[PDB]
């Protein structure tokens, strides 16, 4: 899945 | 709890040397016993915290996404890809059970301060917007209006009582634009307000310092890069 | 064990699974599971096991060495340090007896042929190895003979039983020289050994088709990467 | 510490 940027740790 | 015994500086030392060894379990379960303790958490306390958790949820989002995905696929192999995605996806609600647990217990009504009281909201709204996520029962409408309560209270602080470079206010509308855009399908909600935030935080760039100019610029580019792929 | 109701089946099924989410503990658990149905494991399975086990062991291995040296370099900060080395190294060391554990009940005392029998006794070397790595106390000569051991009888099968070229000997002689250079301080049996190896799989390159060639050539590079390192 | 190829999975 597209995943979009969110806060902190770009951990998944 | 199985931290009870430890004193609460060395649970956040072990926290910190965790985060080193990149031992998230460790380090959320070392921050978890020093939330028990009762005493507010400090701003590198919160993000020791905010940090352990994200990168525990972090990993079982991204495997819940594949096993997801191999489970629509394959919609015969049996029941395992269901029993294995839904095993996953409960160790995920878990997490996400504790974080909230560890909010309203009780953190937030503890926290005075605007950037605690924003931070820990924002965390609120995230950890119902990672339930959300895998959400398909007769609960989710109500998942989502409790992540869009909690994103909501920390908006109407943050506009109040930070100003519009606060990294904490631009983290927190860049979460809350994302879920606008895929969990409450408001895409042009979330455009403008990733809009509005990053241009209200430019004209206000001149004030800082260069440190403080370079912790601003570093989210706004988030906001960028979501309303690049958004446009 | 809390995989005794679950069918063999379904739990390589679930291995697999877990490996494309790399959710490595959930693969290792399953593939315990697996073995302790008591039935033999194909080459697929046994690669499963071992797949799942090494990236687990790999992790804490990773964070071991990060905790050790923070600890060396502190040797005041109280006892914290030590306490969390020891918490990673024990739960390492758990690791490590569950494995070599599953091997002597009773994977290797069943294993006849050549491939799966040198399969199991390199395992057993690695394990003693990993546990070789963080080893102080009086038994640690007797944890490297062990080690050396397990490496010893593998060899000689596959010496015997296996050409020059097959994938398996090659990365026992590979993880057979390392045991050499750094756990038993013979550098220049590791060496020795690593020349040799490579230079008689390369004579034997030319009875492999194309696909065969690809994986003896890929393990050959690794002996190569060390020797250039050591030389 | 300076970490040698060993079989399978680089995982530390
Ligand atoms: C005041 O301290 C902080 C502010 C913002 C981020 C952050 C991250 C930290 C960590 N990952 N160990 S501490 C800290
Ligand atoms: C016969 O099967 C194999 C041979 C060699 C390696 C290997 C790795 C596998 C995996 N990582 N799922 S299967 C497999
Ligand atoms: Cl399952
Ligand atoms: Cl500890
Ligand atoms: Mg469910
Ligand atoms: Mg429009
Ligand atoms: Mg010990
Ligand atoms: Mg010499």
């Amino acid at each position: 899945k597209l995943m979009f940027k969110t806060e902190g740790p770009d951990s998944d | 709890g199985a931290m009870g015994s430890m004193e609460r500086a060395s649970l956040i030392q072990k926290a910190k040397l965790a985060e080193q060894a990149e031992r998230y379990e460790d380090m959320a379960a070392f921050m978890k016993g020093a939330v028990e303790k009762g005493e507010e958490l400090s701003c590198e306390e919160r993000n020791l915290l905010s940090v352990a958790y994200k990168n525990v949820v972090g990993g079982q989002r991204a495997a819940w996404r594949v096993l997801s995905s191999i489970e629509q696929k394959s919609n015969e192999k049996g029941p395992e890809v269901r029993e294995y995605r839904e095993k996953v996806e409960t160790e995920l609600q878990g997490v996400c059970d504790t974080v909230l647990g560890l909010l309203d217990s009780h953190l937030i009504k503890e926290a005075g301060d605007a950037e605690s009281r924003v931070f820990y909201l924002k965390m609120k709204g995230d950890y119902y917007r990672y339930l959300a996520e895998v959400a398909t029962g007769d609960d989710k409408k109500r998942i989502i209006d409790s992540a869009r309560s909690a994103y909501q209270e920390a908006m109407d602080i943050s506009k109040k009582e930070m100003p519009p470079t606060n990294p904490i206010r631009l983290g927190l509308a860049l979460n809350f634009s994302v879920f606008h855009y895929e969990i409450a399908n408001s895409p042009e909600e979330a455009i403008s307000l990733a809009k509005t935030t990053f241009d209200e935080a430019m004209a206000d760039l001149h004030t800082l310092s260069e440190d403080s100019y370079k912790d601003s610029t570093l989210i706004m580019q988030l906001l960028r890069d979501n309303l690049t792929l958004w446009t």
